[PDB]
């Protein structure tokens, strides 16, 4: 679950090399679909994921 | 040589003890409102592409 009541059980266990890589070398870890938002609107987890992004590069804390 | 019921009272006093009212200053908090969350200056990137 994430901090936003956005539950949900585990499906797989997607092999790293078949996940979708990122320009950076990057390679999520959690895939997340996206048609959970539109009917639930809980738009704090598509703010979260900015903000604890942007704290992890600029080595910041947001609230 | 008894007590004898005489003139009705033709007043009454109430006394009670009352302070007053100051200016209305309305001093709402020490640091007020909700401060915003902001920019740290500069920052720069920390990250690069590779090439």
């Amino acid at each position: 679950a994430s901090r936003h009541g956005q539950k949900g059980i585990l499906s797989r266990l997607w092999p790293a090399e078949d996940m979708p890589f990122t320009e950076s070398g990057m390679v999520p870890d959690i895939l997340f679909n996206p048609h959970g938002f539109p009917s639930r609107m809980t738009i704090g987890m598509l703010i979260e994921s900015m903000a604890g992004k942007s704290a992890a590069l600029h080595g910041l804390c947001h609230d | 040589g008894g007590l004898t019921c005489a003139s009705a009272p033709q007043g009454t006093l109430r006394i009670l003890e009352g302070p007053q009212q100051s200016l209305s200053g309305s001093p709402l908090q020490p640091i007020p409102a909700s401060p915003p969350p902001q920019i740290p200056p500069g920052l720069r990137p920390r990250f690069c592409a590779f090439g």
